[PDB]
Order: structure tokens, then C-alpha cells, then sequence
């Protein structure tokens, strides 16, 4: 009937609405660099927080009369909150006892047991149980995944794509055969043929790619500048050369000026053939002429879309025209 | 644990039907049927077994617009679902998330022969962590004899 | 304690300094050939 | 024939690989013991050399477990049965073999006075079993790498029987490329003894 | 078409070297599990 | 009198293909640099906490 | 006569009599190498790299031992018993009281080298290290009266384990 | 000090239980648990002779 929006995976994060006040109690209160003594975490209400011994007895032991935090706690938590959602608090003690918390949405396994109605026992991996517990479908993490960020200040990244996996697995590690894996079938549909179902899966699946791609480049291009320096590839060194290239490093240092993408400092001949003919005295690399390494010997961690950008000779006639300015 | 767990649970709330044609009662329970059962462990140690608390309409279940109830916030209902494709990577999570035991990822690079492009880093990030369970088997050792399987086993 | 007095040429010796590699090369002479020139040069 | 008068071994051709002596493999003709070779024909591992097995045979492969795997015996496998019998003859002789010593041994250390030499392994090999080999492949133990053997009792030294992998043999031998030949040195007096 | 006894066939006598008990670690691996060799009293081979 | 003895050669000498494994736990020397390793001392592996953590 | 008839290998029993056949003191001997290697289809396996005479009652109880050290659902140790059993004290002024009845009926073991003794075969995935199972054999070792060392999976590569 | 029969069996049960050499007989002397995990390698007394303990 009504598909809200039809694009190839536009649903990733949130809806701004719920977005914006995401984050608005998922903060950190910077570090003050001070040296702390304590990390503790808590399981709490939404605004259900005591003086009791599961928060104010560990402020007991130093002395804090944690009915002040209680109430700081629900100066932030109780509105904007479905009730009995119970948070998880990561309270942190500096030396000076001035605490710093970061309230965080629900554990993702608390998240899980909604997800499928199961109570307290009766999930468990089959190993320990013997049946896999309530179902799932791949649908259903994405969105398990959406309100599990690691850095509530960067919500983005690691990708979903990327941390679905995570919830993924801590799920079949609970018993929670999910559909689209660990069965014969996906979900059956009564829109089209498996095969007309299959045909619309391989160009979505790919489509993602350069959506995927893009956005782990967009992100690589943000990253630390040391993050996109060079790092040749170890799977051509055989475990031979791979431990006689430890014994003295010179082997180590000549491969990399010689399989090494080419820029602006490293049109040098000389420099680029001196370890060319380091490595024959070596008896190493000897049939594979500069190009057939440097698509071997490229930091594999690269994106696809740059794992060309930097490859010769695509980087070899705008080579020389990048250069420090002045 | 107890804490850490729901205690209400909130039941699934379909929003819109993801068909105009009705899922007919005759063939329901004739692809249900073959959800009943699914694999476990993925190597010649195969293992298909049983799942309990099998739904009961899967053209229903979740391959689109039903809600799922993990309500959070004040103003968040039980989220809809959007289509497949809507999602990002699921078709291809659909190859790389699974059990994968080592046995059956090797043999695949040492061929470079992968299903998937993310392979590759679902191979790492497991290796990576057998390490670790190594860079923290000796780093305590650094400390102590710990030994194997040396104390009392079972009751 | 050997070895020490006497050399590695010692025990380490396969005293079979007969034949480990010569009937091999014994067997490459047979390929090649020999004629009339092979004769001649003899001659 | 006769209930008395039984042919002691008879001829045999293998359709299994049988791992031990009396074992061969893949449609080789061997003559091996009769009481053996009799729960061969009833076990299926073996079958009489009837005219017709005598170009093709149809061995076996652990692969399906059965009896698909037709190999023919053209004058090529003739070749290829003969080095590969001829080899893992010297294995199943020398592993099977255990060559005595008869040595003079005064002082406490129940130590050999005049250690052995892999020249008197090679010795005992050829003077006991005909094995004939080159002394160079023979290695020791770590203990007796440095003195010789020196010590009396049971030692065991490896021999390396290089030339198999062009046979297509493992599996149906305990080690490939080594074997175990097992030395004993029995003491003896100068009546018996020698060096 | 030639093997050569002196590639597989090493003859090298080597230091028994002993487990390492100036760094914790390493003691640890060495730990060699048949130091039970107390089970070494010449007992009667062929009788009991 | 019948003498048992090698057959030559027609392949390489220590097999490859067939190679039994090699019987003792492979845990390699570098998955527990227990011993025979040697390293650069520029090329140090591994101090997370201890001096790789300001590394050079 | 000597061995025949015998009863499923454990003990010969002979021929013209149900009783024992009572052999010879070295028979069996175990100052023998042996040169068959033993195919262990567990995942580890203690053989005996020495020769010994190892009552039953040793070996049950070095298995209460194993049995202790060892993740119950996961591994079932797998004790062998194939092997040949030998008489005791038989004799009859060599008995005590004339009670040759007594001092018989022991059954003890003539290991060669290389015997396997157990297994701690595999019911699932699950997986073994030598580090993690040295360490249950080393409660089992110290009652096993001669010198032993696990194997691990399949045949025992006997250049190594001595 | 339990004589741990020989050299190798000695295991470092605790953080503080470390290595001595009191007098050539490799040892472990810990601060901790002073002498309940104290372990001390078999070999002769420290003043021994020629023809007292060999
Ligand atoms: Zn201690």
C-alpha cells in the first residue's frame, strides 16, 4: 500500500524529531582531565532513582549523600522518556570526588528481549538450551542498532551497516535466530518469484556498495592525517621473507619506498629504483615490476573509491602538480 | 542478571500491511512450516535444530511495516519498519553476519574467493580477537602461574 | 664423546663414499650419445 | 590343496589400500600370507588374480567409500606398482626389523665403550636385513648426536626414505619420509663381542 | 633427480636449553607438562 | 639372496603434497614468542600499554 | 598348550579347561619397541612412550582423575581396554597360605611404547589445546606408573613424542 | 619450605612469589603468604662436603 520512502537504504539514523533530543541526555560532560578513581555503572529507571544501596550505598562508601545526584539524575531523566526504561548510568569519580555521568539508552540485550517478548530466563544460546529462542529478521536489528551509538556525539559512526553485525551477534549469542541468516529461506514474500525476489536483491545489494563506499571515503577524508598515510600490505610477504624482513629492518624500509604509491616526493628514480636494487640483492621481489606492487602493497583499509585515487598512474600525471604550496 | 531486563513488553503492533493481496490461511502455515527449523554452527558440524515460539504469518512478520517494540522515548512509538532496501547493507549483511568458524573463512582467502567484499574484515576483527585472547593469556602470566584446566572440573 | 676427538667427517660420515651421486651422472653420459667424431677424436 | 599341504601365501590383487606388511594398495599383485590374505577375499580388499583383473580393477577411494575408482594395470602401472612396492619394501622391513648388537660395554655407565657409528647402523641394516642404504640419511636422536649411540639397551635411530612423493604414499605408511629403525645392544664378553 | 642427505637430515647437537626462570612468562610456557618423570623408578617391566 | 633397497628418484625428494602434518601443536613462535625470535629494535611489536603507546 | 581359545583377547583361557591359562612370567614381553603408531581418533590421547606392567586398578584410578579435570558436556574421556591383561603371584608355593585363589585374580597390563591409554574425544565444536589438555592428563600422569605424553588428533607422528 | 622435588616444578603461585638464589639452590621466596607458597629446589645443603653428601 503506502511505502513511507523509497530509496536504496536513505533509513539509517533516526528521525530527526527523536534525533534531536537523542543527544541531548546521551552526552559526555568533557573530561576534565582530572585523574579518576571510580567508573561505576548502574542499571536505573527512567526517573526511578534512590538513596538505596544500589546508588547511594557506593557514594556511601566515600561518604556522598547521593540523594543530591537522584535528583540531579532526574533533573535530566524524568521527562522525555517511555516509562520503565531502565538506562544505564556511567558514573565516573575524579580525585577531587567531583562525579561526571553520562546517561546512555538501554542495554541493547534489554533491547533484545523487547524486541521478541521474552522474559527474564527464557532466552539462552542453544548450546545451553538446545533451541533457538523467539525469532527475529534482519529488518529489526537496523533499528535495535539505531538507538546503540557508541559516541552519543557522533552518531554516525562506525556506520549502521557496521554495527549491525555487533547486535547481530549478541543476538544468536542469546538464542535469537534471526530470518534472513541461519535459515534455508528468507522471508517469504507474496510480492514476487524468489528469483524475482533474488533478481531485486543483487542490484540492491550493490547499489549499497557505493553508498557504502562513499560514505566510508567521505569519512576517511575526515580522519586524522596519519590515517591516510601509507601502509603497505602483508599478504604477498611469505612467512619466510615476512621474519627475515624483521631481522633487519633495511628490508622493511625498501619495500616501502619502493611499493609506494606514487606522489609528488616520491618521483624520484633513483630513490624509488635504490631500493629496487636493495631487494634483488635480497632475492625478493624481483618479477613484479612498480605497478603490479603497488595494487598488491596498498594499504588495504582503504575505501575502494580512494583505493584508486591513489593508485598509479592515477596519481601520476596530477603527481607533480600537488605539492606543499609555500 | 535480573536488572537489565524488560518488564514490560510491549506487543507487536502492526501499522500497514506490506501487500494489497492477502496471505491466503492455505499457504501460511506451508512456509511457517519450514521456518520451524533453523541451522546452527556452520561447518560439517551443522546442526539443525528446533525454534521455539515460531510466529505464526511471516508474510507479515517484519519484511515491512510492521512495529517493533522497543518504544524508548516519550514522543517514539513503536517504530515502523521500512522496506529492504530502505535499510543499508542488509542484503549484503545477509552474506558476512553469521557464525563464522576459521575453518571455513581460510580456505576462502587463501582461494581470495569471497561471497563478500566485508569478508575480509569479519575475518580480521576474528582474528584480531584470538590475539587478544592471547595478548591477555601472557599478560598475566607476567603476573602469575596460571594453568589450564587444573583445578576441580564440574560437580 | 666423539666428535670432539675425532672430526664431523666422524660419525656424521655416510662412509659410502662409493656411489651417492656418481651412477646418476653415470646414467647422463648414457643419454647424450656417441659416434663416428666421439670415435674420431679417439682415433 | 590339500587339507595339510596349503599354500603358505598365495597371489593377491588389492582393490583397498591396506596400511600394514602384509598390506598393499591399489591393484598391486602380492603374494601374502595365506591366513591373512583369506580374510582379504571374504573382506573384499583383495580377489584372486582371475585373468580379467589382470588389466583393471576397480580400487577404492575413502572419498564416496566405495568400490568406484577403476584402475587399470597397463605396462605404465607396472612401473608405477613396482618403485612404490619396492619402496615401501625397505620401510616395512626396516620398521618392521629389529636389528641386534652384540657389544663390550666394562665401567658402570652401562655406556658403550666404542659408541656406534652411523657406519654400524647402515652395517646392521645390510648384514641383518639386506637393507641396503646410504648411511648419510640416517639421523639420530638428539641424545646420541653428539657420541654416538654410547648406550646399551634399546635405541632407535630414523632413516629417511627420501624418494616418496611421486608414489602417491601416505597414509598407508606410519611416516612418509622417516622410519624408525630400532637398535638393541646386547652386552657381550670378548668371546662374543667385537671392535 | 637427486636428494641430497644434508637438507632433512640434521645432525645438530643442540643445548638443552633450560626453562627460562628469570622472566615470568616464558617460565610459564616452558612449563613443559611431563616434568611428572617422577614416575621414572626403574619399576619391574615384567611383573607387578 | 634377496636385498631391499630404494628405488630412484623421478620427483622431489621430501614430499610436499604429502607431507604428514607435523605432529607437534603448531603454535607457532610468534604466536607465543616464547623463544629462536629475533627483531629489529626499531621494529619492536606489541608494547599497547607499555611503549607503544608513545610510539617513537 | 599356550595362547588359544582365547577369551576376547583379554586373558587366554585354555582349551580343554574353562581355567586361566596361566602363562609365563616374560611372556608378552613389553621390552619390545613398538613400531605400529596408533591412528587416535579423539582429539588428544595419552600413549606410553615407555614400556611397563600397569594394573586396572591404576588405570581407573587415573581415569577418577581425568574425569575430574575435565568440561563435562563438552569432552567424554574414552578409555581403552582392548589390550591384553597378564596374571599376578600364580604360583602355589609362591602364594601366601596356599591361597593361590587370592593372589591371581589381579589383571595387569604389558604396554609396550606408544599404546594409547585415553581420549578426550570431542562431542561438539569445541576445541583443545596441548596447554589445555597437558593440564588434564598431569592429574591422571601421576598415577599411571610409567612415562606418558599426550598426543594429540589422529596418528601419533613418532619422531616427535620421543 | 616444600622441596619441590625437582628444579622445574616451581610455579610462582602469586604476584609476589618470584625467584632467589639461596646459596646455588634456585628458590621462591614470597612476602606474601610467607612461607605457605614458599617452594625450594632439591638439591644439597649450603654447607655441604666431599664426604658428608657427596
Ligand atoms: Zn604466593
Amino acid at each position: 500500500p503506502k511505502t513511507v520512502n523509497i530509496e536504496p537504504g536513505s533509513n539509517r539514523f533516526l528521525d530527526p524529531n527523536v534525533e534531536a533530543k537523542a543527544k541531548d541526555i546521551f552526552a559526555v560532560p568533557e573530561f576534565p582531565n582530572k585523574a579518576v578513581l571510580h567508573n561505576w555503572r548502574f542499571f536505573i529507571k527512567a526517573g526511578k532513582a534512590a538513596t538505596g544501596p544500589p546508588v547511594g550505598q557506593e557514594f556511601s562508601k566515600l561518604g556522598l549523600k547521593a540523594m543530591d545526584f537522584a535528583k540531579a539524575f532526574n533533573d535530566r531523566t524524568k521527562p522525555h522518556f517511555k516509562d520503565d526504561i531502565e538506562l544505564i548510568v556511567r558514573i565516573q569519580v575524579y580525585f577531587d570526588k567531583s562525579y561526571i555521568f553520562r546517561i546512555e539508552p538501554p542495554p541493547t540485550a534489554w533491547f533484545l528481549l523487547r524486541a521478541i517478548r521474552k522474559k527474564r530466563g527464557e532466552t539462552g544460546p542453544v548450546v545451553l538450551r538446545g533451541n533457538y529462542c523467539a525469532y527475529l529478521t534482519l529488518e529489526m536489528c537496523y533499528e535495535i542498532a539505531k538507538m546503540k551509538q557508541m559516541s552519543w556525539g557522533k552518531v554516525e559512526y562506525p556506520p549502521i551497516e557496521v554495527r549491525v553485525r555487533r547486535v547481530v551477534g549478541q543476538a544468536r549469542r542469546m538464542g535469537i535466530a534471526i530470518i534472513g541468516i541461519d535459515t534455508v529461506h528468507s522471508s517469504p514474500v507474496k510480492g514476487m518469484t524468489e528469483k524475482q525476489y533474488l533478481e531485486e536483491s543483487e542490484k540492491h545489494r550493490k547499489v549499497h556498495m557505493i553508498q557504502y563506499e562513499a560514505l566510508k571515503a567521505k569519512e576517511l577524508e575526515s580522519a586524522p592525517l596519519i590515517e591516510r598515510l601509507h601502509r603497505p600490505n602483508m599478504a604477498p610477504l611469505t612467512n619466510t621473507q615476512l621474519e627475515e624482513g624483521l631481522k633487519d629492518a633495511n628490508l622493511l624500509n625498501a619495500l616501502w619506498k619502493s611499493s609506494h604509491p606514487k606522489s609528488l616526493f616520491t618521483q624520484d628514480t633513483r630513490d624509488r629504483e635504490m631500493a629496487r636494487r636493495y631487494l634483488n640483492t635480497r632475492g625478493w621481489f624481483k618479477e613484479m615490476t612498480p605497478e603490479e606492487m603497488r595494487v598488491v602493497f596498498l594499504n588495504y583499509r582503504l575505501p575502494k573509491q580512494e583505493d584508486h585515487q591513489r593508485q598509479l598512474n592515477m596519481t601520476n600525471g596530477q603527481a607533480q602538480s600537488q605539492a606543499y604550496w609555500s | 542478571k535480573r536488572s537489565g531486563k524488560p518488564s514490560d513488553l510491549p506487543d507487536y503492533k502492526q501499522v500497514y500491511l506490506p501487500y494489497d493481496t492477502a496471505p491466503t490461511k492455505t499457504e501460511l502455515d506451508r512456509e511457517r512450516r519450514k521456518f520451524m527449523h533453523a541451522y546452527s554452527g556452520r561447518m560439517e558440524h551443522r546442526k539443525m535444530v528446533e525454534v521455539k515460539d515460531v510466529p505464526q504469518n511471516m508474510y507479515t512478520y517484519g519484511k515491512e511495516g510492521m512495529s517493533i517494540p522497543i518504544s524508548i522515548f516519550k514522543d517514539q512509538a513503536d517504530p515502523v519498519i521500512g522496506p529492504e532496501w530502505t535499510y543499508p547493507g542488509i542484503f549484503e549483511n545477509k552474506i558476512v553476519a553469521q557464525h563464522w568458524y576459521m575453518e571455513e573463512l581460510f580456505d576462502r582467502e587463501k582461494s581470495n574467493t569471497f561471497e563478500s567484499p566485508w569478508q575480509r574484515q569479519v575475518l580480521d576483527n576474528q582474528v584480531k580477537r584470538r590475539l587478544g585472547k592471547v595478548a591477555w593469556r601472557m599478560s598475566m602470566l607476567n603476573i602469575k602461574t596460571i594453568d589450564i584446566f587444573h583445578k576441580e572440573r564440574g560437580a | 664423546n666423539l666428535n670432539k676427538r675425532y672430526g664431523a667427517p666422524y660419525v656424521a660420515k655416510g662412509y659410502a663414499s662409493l656411489d651417492p651421486r656418481c651412477s646418476l651422472d653415470a646414467y647422463s653420459s648414457f643419454q647424450q650419445t656417441v659416434t663416428s667424431a666421439d670415435m674420431k677424436k679417439a682415433l | 590343496m590339500a587339507p595339510e599341504l596349503q599354500l603358505e601365501y598365495i597371489p593377491i590383487i588389492f582393490t583397498r589400500t591396506i596400511l600394514g606388511p602384509q598390506g598393499g594398495f591399489a591393484g598391486e599383485e602380492r603374494l601374502i600370507k595365506r591366513e591373512v590374505a583369506q580374510k582379504y577375499m571374504s573382506e573384499g580388499n583383495a580377489v584372486t588374480p582371475s585373468a580379467e583383473f589382470h588389466q583393471g580393477v576397480w580400487c577404492y577411494n575413502p572419498d564416496s567409500e566405495q568400490y568406484d575408482r577403476f584402475v587399470e594395470r597397463n605396462a605404465e602401472f607396472l612401473d608405477f606398482a613396482a618403485r612404490k612396492r619396492q619402496w615401501l619394501d625397505v620401510y616395512w622391513r626396516v620398521n618392521t626389523g629389529y636389528l641386534l648388537f652384540g657389544r663390550q660395554s666394562w665401567g658402570q655407565g652401562w655406556l658403550l665403550n666404542c659408541p656406534l657409528r652411523k657406519k654400524d647402523i647402515a652395517q646392521k641394516l645390510w648384514e641383518q636385513y639386506k637393507v641396503r642404504v646410504d648411511p648419510r640419511l640416517i639421523e639420530f636422536r638428539e641424545k646420541d648426536r653428539r657420541t654416538g649411540i654410547q648406550d646399551l639397551g634399546h635405541n632407535w635411530c630414523w632413516l629417511y626414505l627420501p624418494g616418496a612423493e611421486e608414489l602417491a604414499i601416505d597414509r598407508e605408511v606410519y611416516d612418509n619420509k622417516r622410519v624408525k629403525v630400532r637398535m638393541h645392544i646386547r652386552k657381550m664378553s670378548s668371546y662374543g663381542a667385537l671392535y | 633427480a637427486t636428494y641430497d642427505p644434508a637438507a632433512f637430515v640434521s645432525d645438530d647437537i643442540k643445548k638443552d636449553v633450560r626453562r627460562p626462570f628469570w622472566s615470568r612468562r616464558r617460565w610459564a610456557l616452558s612449563d613443559n607438562f611431563m616434568v611428572p618423570m617422577s614416575p621414572k623408578p626403574k619399576n619391574t617391566i615384567k611383573d607387578e | 639372496e634377496r636385498y631391499y633397497a630404494l628405488p630412484h628418484l623421478r620427483g622431489p625428494s621430501m614430499p610436499v603434497q604429502l607431507a604428514q602434518p607435523s605432529g607437534k601443536y603448531p603454535s607457532g613462535k610468534f604466536t607465543q614468542m616464547m623463544e629462536d625470535v629475533a627483531i629489529h629494535p626499531l621494529q619492536k611489536p606489541d608494547a599497547r600499554y607499555k611503549h607503544n603507546m608513545y610510539p617513537a | 598348550l599356550r595362547p588359544s581359545s582365547l577369551l576376547r583377547a583379554y586373558h587366554y583361557v585354555h582349551p580343554k579347561t574353562g581355567r586361566p591359562i596361566r602363562q609365563y612370567r616374560k611372556y608378552g614381553d613389553p621390552r619390545f619397541i613398538n613400531n605400529e603408531v596408533a591412528l587416535i581418533k579423539g582429539l588428544f590421547a595419552l600413549i606410553t612412550t615407555d614400556f611397563g606392567m600397569v594394573t586396572q586398578s591404576q588405570l581407573e584410578n587415573a581415569r577418577l582423575a581425568i574425569l575430574r579435570r575435565m568440561p563435562r558436556g563438552s569432552f567424554a574421556l574414552t578409555m581403552h581396554t582392548d589390550y591384553e591383561e597378564f596374571p599376578v603371584v600364580q604360583k602355589s608355593p609362591e602364594s601366601r597360605m596356599g591361597a593361590g585363589k587370592s593372589n591371581i585374580h589381579h589383571f595387569a597390563y604389558k604396554f609396550t611404547t606408544g599404546v594409547p591409554l585415553f581420549e578426550i574425544t570431542a562431542l561438539s565444536s569445541r576445541r583443545l589445546n596441548q596447554a589445555e589438555a597437558e593440564g588434564i592428563f598431569l592429574a591422571g600422569r601421576s598415577f599411571i606408573p610409567l612415562q606418558t605424553a599426550v598426543v594429540p588428533r589422529g596418528r601419533v607422528d613418532e619422531y616427535h613424542v620421543f | 619450605h616444600p622441596g619441590l622435588v625437582p628444579r622445574d616444578k616451581l610455579k610462582l603461585h602469586c604476584e609476589f612469589c618470584r625467584f632467589h638464589w639461596v646459596q646455588d639452590t634456585l628458590v621462591v621466596r614470597c612476602a606474601a603468604h610467607p612461607k605457605e607458597h614458599n617452594q625450594r629446589e632439591i638439591w644439597l645443603e649450603p654447607t655441604w662436603t666431599w664426604g658428608k653428601q657427596q
